[PDB]
């Protein structure tokens, strides 16, 4: 058979069935559950018992450049996966279909258009998890801010413009300066590969300065304090797959960088500069936990609970400790199931039915919205840490590592099992709770293509609460490789 | 095919769960039945279960599936029913049969009993995890899940506003709490790597002071929150605003209980602690003495009695910096036993005045009218009085006598405010009994015709609770408070053991007292509210401010509001406006927004006149070649002073 | 569904008899919000062309082989069909339904069954089982973790070490390899250090 | 006390997750007997 | 069950261009330290039966057991094979 | 019934509402009494073999044993116990 | 009356108008207000710290002000601890000894080792 004959026949499919009915959601949802299966399928034939890198295949090669290259020298762009990129990867295909899913019926211009981009930011995002060099994941890491900026501007909300510039200048600003840290590596070295990179010892004075290239970078995606201000605002005025995509995956592709590019390497900078990292983390806790006491949209506060939860997943990543791995990875997990949720509530159901986001408004859904009512109490008490739930089993395990490596701030940040209760039951109180609220009239109870949507999102938390264990199968390897300890 | 453990765990969650699926299809009234009768069940196995460990005393275990085996950490969902778990149980078990056969009829005409049923079920089902757990992290599950169920149940009336803000505050003190508690969970594993009493127990004796002064000064502030001392009793009565069996089983009896029941199990490390000890005990005495104060003066009456448990709260944990587990252990029993029925009491008298008041102000003389509540209600006062023969008596005076019976000699001034706390518990039981039953009547007549008993399903709970509080502690002095008794055995320093003395070096002075006194005075009370009532009444304005003292828990409501709670909240409008919308937009989008308009501004406004482009663009030739000129000159023989021309130069191109 | 049930003429009819109706968000207001303002027979014919709209009225092997312009008269006089079936499944709060025998639909308010979403036959049938296969899949690669391995390791370097623990009994091996163990190391961390030893 | 129109135990949900729950039980056990009779499970 | 056993590489040995030994070695210093954390187990394992089983007895009956839990805990744990893989002691 | 007021009869929750007791109670009480009666059983019965007393699994010469070796670990290592160094 | 936060806050109005706040659970309850609960007619001006000054924000109380408040609580605590130190000088002896135990204080049963006793080693005898 010829390769080029099956992707033939699926794009005149494709053809057909734009041509007919004029949409493509349909074939997108299919290839999307299809890119699930076939991930699964590969962690059936994934070995666990090895460190080295699995399904490797190059692209953009001297002698091959649209196929694949056997050669014996190799110049181009290099893939495969890991333990780590595999457990990401779980969470990219399951969430993608509900990120299309919890659009289809509110896009009702361009909608094609609308689709299109979703499923290119996260087949991206997906790619982004395969890199095996330096370049290769700079240029998928950046590949999606022109996405975001057309999706932004078009379908957004009212102020949709300022945060489509916003979403760019800053991701762009960190982004160059990893730039030229990846450069200064790349004319060191002369060789950009995640498989024996941390074979050469840098200079010390060397890893100081490559370090901060890649920390002003992950300070402005992850993001951190004091760079934390593009985030509110470009999840107030998304789109719905934007905001869900974003708090879902490209916050974990951040902590990924970490494990990735600046641990293997960097490992002496990691060691002399990592208390600095901790005032940054906690700053990031506190300050922003309790600027979102004060707020007054809703979107804008579950915002800002990501940006707290990143906070502590790198005091764990960031503790040269297995349980800081395994804890900041199942925080990154388990967040990338929860925070789509809550802002699938606060941007596709009562944004959908009353077009605003003020609290002042809010009040009283209990007694017409009931089930909305208990999926807003559930997610809330799994946001905020309740046990049985992976947002705390990766609080957890990410404070012991941080009490570990300085006791004193890793103690000290324990106080964000507050905050997070604070800032999340002072508004699932004012939700819930109260007479109906006058300026609103009735609308129907969640549908039952939210109630699908929400209902995997909190089994799949639910399970890695119950038993996290299952996802050590991936990452034994992955808490050991980076501790420098001698 | 039988497991009583396994049944304990599986009961309840049947009872919870079913509902909550099933409720629409199955009707308010089956779900009273069944989940009444499935706790009913569990009761049965747990007194049996009590017997045959009387018998034996070989704890069963339940070893389940790992949460997680990581790296030096080991925690599976463990289970076990040891002596302190099968009397923790005790209370438990009962006092919810009960509750869920009393809130049968006191929530008959509300409309959503099923979610209410509900949720009791569901408090029951993990206070049993919290005290079946063999590793603290079970622990912590039932800590977090209960008051996950208590905001749920203080909120059981949605729309009424001050309960759901009363369920904010009560779970807001339960993470500030539970804070610490990880912060000791992260200690205890970085110390021992494991997180179960097993090996926490069998190591403890062996490990620096200060590493258990930390760990158990943050799961004492842990207890502190939820048992409710002086600092954060904020909570505890407030979270009255829900029904009244709410506050039967939670506030009574069983939430509270919870941070006496992890100091209890944490008492083999406790012993190595003595710092934490001598913290809890003085804790315990200011709270037990503050209650009393502010409920002497108070008008409602869930309030008095909701600060009586805090009281008896206090005075375990006295028993506990004292190092008399046993004793704790037995009043907590007892106090469940005649706190609850309390509760009831006050639940069948709301009921049978009209509208339904909280005020013993309006409530008179329903003696004649209520008899049956009333000889209920006195039991659980005298229980809580220590009269001669009830469970009271056994679990209270034993340890005002410890209190002199200790080794230590600092100890002795705690005798007299325990003391004080007794009279102080006399005072207030009588004043409500007067005011309710004996006193003169004070609402209209139609409130007098038409009070009446309420019906079975609230009179036989409080039936065989009233023989509970009459004959347990006889029953079971011989098991907790005995000589060499063995059955709780906690691993007591024996440099601290002064059970012994206790007993034998009290005289009769430090023996009658305390008797004397609760009928002395609670008579005296009486006698003065009925026949010289003036006394209570004078109208001085330096006596009714010490009444507003105590009326509003000695200004602390306000104090915390004001002082924390709002110097919070303006805190954080202070970041949220001046840093994260000022200074940090400074640096970046709006500064350099403005920075670039003027700067744009002044370059393109340099190339001035369009009125001759010529002679403008060649004046810029010339100034150009000479400035480069020049500054190549001033740079050859020395570059560290062009540098300010340079600047001075962008200022002049961009300013 | 079905495979070649395409039919040309019928779809070149109902263009024009689509358009001689009123435009579909307008039909059943009448300009004013009212559903008895719409006439009687107006009414049927809107919901009989409504009934079409879930239809079986092209295959697969009629999609992938004919041309554009007739897919293009199906999708533009189709689209309509959605418009009016929706509007007035709103509007009315019925849904046409043509029992066995007659002949003729109208709007109904039987709405417990008989409806289904576009998106439930892809996700619940293609999604939800890959996710339940993903879990049996960790649950049972689980099994695979180094703990087991290791503590499996260890008790054979014991036996190597120690062979003389196998003829002892079978259920005391475990508490010999035990004493065995906590005697000695069997780790050969210092033999993979051999420049640390000086 | 009053009577509310009839409701149906067995509607979808309860079919759903009990048979995938229940389902997914017999997939254990009958797993475990496999190991039992051999050296592998059926998924392995 | 064809429980395997690698064989086991040290980076003293190896040069750092064939990376085939560097996996090897790498993965045999992280199973060999997961391999000390059994042990370690074992004697948690060990000293909760003593002290179960013992009661007020326990100081005496499960004390060298604590004190070898004790002395294991700090030094029986995961530390990584990169800081040795990137130093070594003699210099 | 007694105190009732009207109510929205669309409103759907997983629990009653307002004032449940549909006119087929006994016959779903029937089924949800089978089933719990069934999923207790399936419990006790599946938990017993997970069960065990605290004491009498492990004899004590097994407990001397292993403090024996203790012992002997800890000399080999050439440790000394706590308190000692002075 | 505008508080320190509340005319810090005067340089950023612009034209919004600077209201002079009045906490809702003073209002008058038995007035008829559009939202009863919230005390809060339709078109009613909100301030810029409306948040604090709303029935959902953190309750007042009316009757002590917080200075004196303070001044109560502060001073009953101290009170009640300075008595609980004065009087550990008016305390008894104590009529007899602590227990004393016979094998040299337990020291084995504690977990001693012959060396130790200072840490493990109970009462002599
Ligand atoms: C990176 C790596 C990432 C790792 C990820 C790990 C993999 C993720 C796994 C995802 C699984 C997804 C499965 C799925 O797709 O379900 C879709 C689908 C979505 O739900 P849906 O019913 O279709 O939603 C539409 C509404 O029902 C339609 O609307 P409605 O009108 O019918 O409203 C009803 C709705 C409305 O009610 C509500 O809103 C209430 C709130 C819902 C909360 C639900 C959360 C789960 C609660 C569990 C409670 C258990 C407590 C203990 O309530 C419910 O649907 C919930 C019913 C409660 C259960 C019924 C009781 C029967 C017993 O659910 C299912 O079909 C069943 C899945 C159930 C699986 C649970 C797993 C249990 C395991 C058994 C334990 C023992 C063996 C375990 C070991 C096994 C080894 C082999
Ligand atoms: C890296 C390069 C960045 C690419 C950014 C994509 C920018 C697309 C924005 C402009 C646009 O409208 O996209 C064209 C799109 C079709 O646009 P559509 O909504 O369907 O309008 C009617 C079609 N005739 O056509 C597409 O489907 C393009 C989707 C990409
Ligand atoms: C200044 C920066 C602080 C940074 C670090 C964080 C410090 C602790 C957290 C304080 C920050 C401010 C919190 C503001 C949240 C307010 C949310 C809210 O609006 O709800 C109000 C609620 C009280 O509700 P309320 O109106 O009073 O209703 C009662 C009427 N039924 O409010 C509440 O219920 C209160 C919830 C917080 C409870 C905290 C209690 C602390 C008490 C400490 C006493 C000292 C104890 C000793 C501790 C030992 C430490 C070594
Ligand atoms: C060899 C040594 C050489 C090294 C370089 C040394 C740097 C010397 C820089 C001086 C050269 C002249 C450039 C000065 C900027 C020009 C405009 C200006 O004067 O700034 C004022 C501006 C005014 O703001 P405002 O008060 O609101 O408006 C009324 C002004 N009459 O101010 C503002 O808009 C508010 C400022 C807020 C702070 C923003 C901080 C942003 C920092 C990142 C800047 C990145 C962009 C750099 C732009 C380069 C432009 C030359
Ligand atoms: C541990 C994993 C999850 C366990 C499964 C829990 C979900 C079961 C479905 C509950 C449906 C229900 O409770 O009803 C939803 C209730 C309805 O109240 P109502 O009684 O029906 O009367 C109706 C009268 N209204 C209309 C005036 C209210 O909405 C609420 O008032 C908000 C309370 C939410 C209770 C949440 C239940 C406890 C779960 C908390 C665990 C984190
Ligand atoms: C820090 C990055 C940053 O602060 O970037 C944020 C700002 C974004 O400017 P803006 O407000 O969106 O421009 C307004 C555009 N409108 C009006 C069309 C929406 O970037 C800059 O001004 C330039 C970046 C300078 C990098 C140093």
């Amino acid at each position: 058979m010829f390769l080029t004959s099956i992707l033939l026949s699926s794009l005149y499919l494709f053809n057909r069935i734009l041509a007919w009915q004029g949409n493509v959601k349909h074939f997108y949802l299919f290839a999307s559950n299809l890119l699930l299966l076939f991930i699964v399928v590969l962690y059936i034939n994934f070995n666990t018992f090895s460190n080295s890198f699995q399904f490797n295949f190059e692209l953009f090669n001297s002698l091959n450049p649209f196929g694949l290259s056997n050669s014996d020298i190799s110049n181009g762009l290099l893939f495969g996966i890991d333990g780590l990129s595999l457990t990401f990867i779980l969470l990219t295909v399951l969430l993608i279909p509900l990120t299309l899913l919890g659009n289809w019926y509110n896009i009702n211009f361009n909608s094609n258009l609308y689709y299109t981009l979703v499923l290119a930011i996260g087949l991206v995002i997906l790619l982004n998890f395969w890199a095996l060099d330096y370049i290769s994941f700079y240029i998928l890491f950046e590949a999606t801010l022109p996405l975001l900026f057309i999706l932004i501007h078009i379908y957004g909300s009212s102020d949709s413009e300022r945060a489509s510039f916003y979403v760019l200048m800053f991701t762009l600003s960190g982004s160059l300066f990893m730039l030229l840290s990846i450069v200064v590596i790349s004319i060191v070295l002369n060789t950009t590969n995640f498989i024996n990179h941390n074979l050469f010892v840098l200079s010390l004075d060397l890893q100081t300065i490559i370090w901060l290239g890649l920390f002003i970078a992950i300070m402005v995606k992850t993001p951190l304090f004091p760079i934390h201000v593009w985030l509110p605002v470009v999840h107030s005025e998304s789109p719905l797959a934007g905001s869900m995509i974003l708090a879902g995956l490209i916050l974990k592709l951040a902590l990924y960088a970490i494990l990735r590019l600046l641990l293997p390497l960097l490992c002496e900078a990691q060691i002399l500069y990592t208390p600095m990292i901790y005032i940054i983390s906690l700053l990031t806790i506190i300050l922003t936990s309790l600027a979102t006491l004060r707020q007054i949209d809703l979107k804008v506060i579950i915002a800002y609970s990501s940006i707290s939860h990143m906070g502590i997943a790198i005091l764990g990543v960031c503790s040269n400790t297995s349980l800081g791995i395994y804890g900041s990875i199942v925080l990154g997990v388990a967040h990338g199931f929860v925070s789509p949720a809550l802002f699938l509530i606060v941007g596709g159901i009562l944004y959908d039915r009353y077009h605003i986001r003020i609290v002042n408004y809010y009040k009283g859904l209990t007694t017409y919205m009931p089930q909305l009512a208990t999926y807003i109490i559930i997610l809330s008490f799994a946001n905020i840490g309740t046990p049985l739930t992976g947002n705390f089993t990766g609080e957890f395990l990410s404070l012991q590592g941080g009490f570990i490596r300085n006791p004193i701030i890793g103690g000290i940040s324990c106080i964000s099992v507050l905050l997070a209760a604070i800032y999340q039951l002072k508004l699932t109180n004012k939700l819930t709770g109260g007479i109906s609220s006058i300026y609103m009239h009735r609308t129907n109870d969640v549908t039952i293509r939210e109630k699908f949507i929400m209902n995997i999102l909190i089994i799949s938390t639910l399970i890695i609460g119950i038993c996290p264990q299952i996802m050590y199968n991936l990452l034994y390897w992955t808490v050991n490789n980076y501790i420098y300890i001698i | 095919m039988y497991n009583a453990i396994s049944l304990i765990i599986i009961l309840p969650c049947i009872s919870w769960l079913f509902p909550l699926f099933f409720g629409r299809q199955l009707g308010y009234v089956f779900v009273t039945r069944m989940t009444s009768t499935l706790i009913i069940i569990t009761t049965l196995i747990t007194y049996y279960y009590f017997y045959q460990l009387l018998g034996n005393n070989n704890p069963i275990n339940l070893e389940l599936f790992n949460y997680l085996n990581i790296d030096y950490l080991d925690i599976n969902y463990n289970f076990e029913i040891d002596a302190l778990t099968i009397t923790m149980l005790l209370a438990i078990t009962t006092i919810s049969s009960m509750v869920h056969i009393y809130s049968i009829g006191y929530m008959e005409t509300d409309p959503h009993q099923v979610r209410f049923f509900s949720l009791l079920s569901m408090f029951t089902f993990w206070m049993i995890i919290l005290v079946t757990g063999s590793n603290y992290f079970v622990l912590f599950v039932g800590w977090e899940f209960i008051g996950v169920t208590s905001y749920l149940l203080i909120s059981f009336w949605v729309t009424r506003l001050q309960a759901m803000k009363s369920a904010l505050s009560a779970v807001l003190m339960n993470r500030f709490g539970d804070a610490f508690f990880v912060l000791g969970l992260c200690v205890i594993a970085y110390v021992f790597g494991t997180l179960n009493y097993s090996t926490i127990f069998a190591t403890a004796y062996l490990i620096n002071t200060d590493l258990l002064v930390l760990i158990m000064l943050a799961l004492f502030i842990a207890a502190m929150a939820k048992s409710a001392q002086f600092g954060l009793h904020n909570w505890l009565t407030l979270a009255m605003e829900g029904p009244t069996p709410v506050s039967s089983l939670l506030h009574a009896a069983t939430l509270v209980t919870a941070g006496i029941y992890l100091l209890l199990r944490s008492a083999n490390i406790l012993e190595y602690t003595p710092t934490v000890l001598f913290i809890i005990l003085w804790i315990g005495a200011l709270t037990t003495l503050s209650a009393g104060l502010i409920a002497i003066c108070s008008n409602d009456l869930k309030r008095i009695i909701a600060l009586s448990t805090m009281s008896q709260l206090g005075m375990m944990t006295i028993a506990i910096g004292l190092s008399a587990y046993n004793l704790a252990l037995f009043h907590l029993l007892g106090h469940a036993f005649f706190k609850a029925l309390l509760f009831m009491s006050a639940g069948s008298i709301i009921h049978s005045i009209l509208n339904e008041s909280q005020d013993i102000r309006t409530y008179g003389g329903l003696l004649s009218y209520l008899p049956y509540t009333y000889i209920c209600i006195t039991i659980a006062s005298l229980s809580l009085m220590a009269m001669p023969g009830l469970t009271g008596y056994y679990t209270k005076d034993i340890i005002i006598e410890s209190t002199y019976g200790s080794y230590s000699i600092s100890n002795y001034v705690v005798y007299w405010i325990a003391y004080l706390s007794a009279v102080l518990t006399c005072v207030y039981s009588m004043k409500i009994l007067y005011l309710t039953f004996y006193s003169n009547p004070n609402n209209n007549t139609i409130t007098y015709y038409n009070a009446h008993e309420s019906n079975i399903y609230i009179t036989l709970p409080m039936f065989i609770l009233a023989i509970f509080a009459m004959f347990a502690g006889w029953i079971l002095k011989d098991i907790y408070l005995g000589v060499g008794t063995d059955f709780v055995g906690t691993h007591i320093l024996p440099n601290n053991f002064s059970y012994f003395d206790t007993e034998f070096s009290i005289t009769q002075f430090y023996k009658l007292l305390p008797l004397i006194s609760a009928i002395l005075v609670s008579i005296l009370i009486v006698v003065l509210n009925e026949f010289f009532a003036i006394v209570f009444n004078l109208n001085n304005k330096y006596i009714n401010t010490v009444y507003s003292i105590f009326n509003q828990k000695l200004v602390s409501d306000q104090i915390l509001n004001h002082f924390i709670i709002f110097k919070g909240l303006v805190t954080s409008g202070n970041i949220a406006h001046h840093v994260d919308k000022g200074s940090l937009y400074r640096l970046g989008p709006v500064g350099i927004n403005r920075l670039l308009n003027k700067a744009s501004y002044n370059v393109i406004n340099l190339s001035s006149n369009t009125r001759s482009s010529l002679s403008m663009n060649s004046m810029l030739i010339l100034i150009t070649i000479v400035s480069l000129l020049l500054l190549v000159l001033v740079m050859n023989v020395n570059f560290i002073i062009v540098i300010p021309v340079l600047i001075s130069i962008l200022y002049i191109l961009f300013s | 569904f079905a495979l070649r049930a395409y039919n040309e003429e019928k779809e070149l009819a109902l263009k024009q008899r689509l358009s001689q109706l009123p435009p579909p968000g307008k039909a059943f207001v009448t300009a004013e919000g009212e559903p008895r303002p719409a006439k009687e027979a107006e009414l049927a014919e809107l919901a009989e062309i409504a009934a079409l709209y879930k239809t079986d009225r092209v295959g697969i092997l009629d999609i992938l082989l004919l041309g554009n312009k007739h897919a293009r008269l199906y999708r533009d006089n189709t689209a309509l069909l959605k418009d009016y079936y929706y509007n007035g499944r709103r509007i009315l709060d019925k849904i046409p339904v043509k029992d066995k025998q007659t002949g003729k639909v109208t709007w109904e308010i039987k709405r417990e069954g008989a409806e289904k979403e576009d998106w439930v036959n892809q996700m619940y049938f293609l999604y939800a089982p890959s996710l339940i296969l993903l879990l049996i899949v960790m649950v049972y690669k689980s099994r695979e973790d180094i703990t087991f391995w290791a503590k499996k390791e260890l008790d054979q370097r014991v036996l190597d070490k120690h062979p003389e623990i196998n003829d002892a009994p079978e259920n005391e091996r475990d508490a010999l390899i035990v004493e065995r163990i906590i005697a000695g190391d069997y780790d050969k961390l210092a033999s993979l250090q051999k420049k640390a030893t000086p | 006390p009053e009577l509310t129109p009839a409701v149906p135990f067995f509607q979808p949900y309860v079919l759903k997750w009990a048979g995938v729950s229940l389902g997914l039980v017999a997939f254990y056990q009958f797993n475990s007997s496999y190991e039992a009779k051999n050296g592998h499970t059926w998924v392995e | 069950s064809e429980h395997q056993r690698p064989e086991l590489v040290s980076f003293d040995d190896i040069n750092y261009n064939d990376h085939k030994k560097v996996r090897e070695a790498q993965e045999s210093y992280t199973r060999e330290q997961f391999i000390r954390l059994e042990a370690l187990k074992t004697v948690r394992k060990a000293l909760e039966k003593c002290y179960e089983e013992s009661g007020p007895n326990h100081f005496e009956d499960c004390k060298n057991l604590a004190e070898q839990y004790l002395d294991m805990l700090p030094t029986h744990r995961l530390q990584g094979y990169l800081g040795y893989q990137r130093n070594d002691p003699s210099k | 019934g007694g105190g009732r007021y009207p109510f929205p009869k669309d409103v759907i929750s997983m629990t009653g509402g307002w004032w449940a007791n549909p006119s087929n109670w006994k016959l779903n009480g029937l089924f949800a009494t089978g089933i719990a009666v069934g999923l207790a059983l399936w419990v006790s019965t599946a938990t017993l073999p997970y069960t065990r007393r605290r004491e009498g699994i492990t004899s004590e010469s097994d407990i001397s044993k292993w403090n024996a070796a203790a012992g002997v670990w800890r000399e080999r290592h050439g440790k000394i116990s706590t308190g000692e160094a002075a | 009356i505008r508080a320190s936060f509340d005319k810090a806050e005067e340089p950023m109005l612009g034209d919004y108008p600077d209201i002079d706040p009045f906490p809702a659970q003073l209002k008058n309850p038995y007035k008829k207000y559009d939202d009863q609960q919230d005390r809060r007619n339709l078109e009613e001006p909100l301030s810029v710290n409306d948040d604090l000054y709303d029935m959902w924000s953190p309750d007042r109380f009316t009757h002590f002000k917080n200075q004196d408040a303070l001044k109560y609580f502060i001073g009953f605590l101290t009170i009640f601890f300075g008595a609980s130190y004065v009087a550990t000088y008016f305390v008894p002896e104590k009529a007899a000894i602590p227990r004393e135990f016979p094998y040299e204080g337990l020291w084995k049963e504690s977990g001693g080792t012959e060396k130790s006793k200072a840490f493990f080693g109970q009462r002599s005898e």
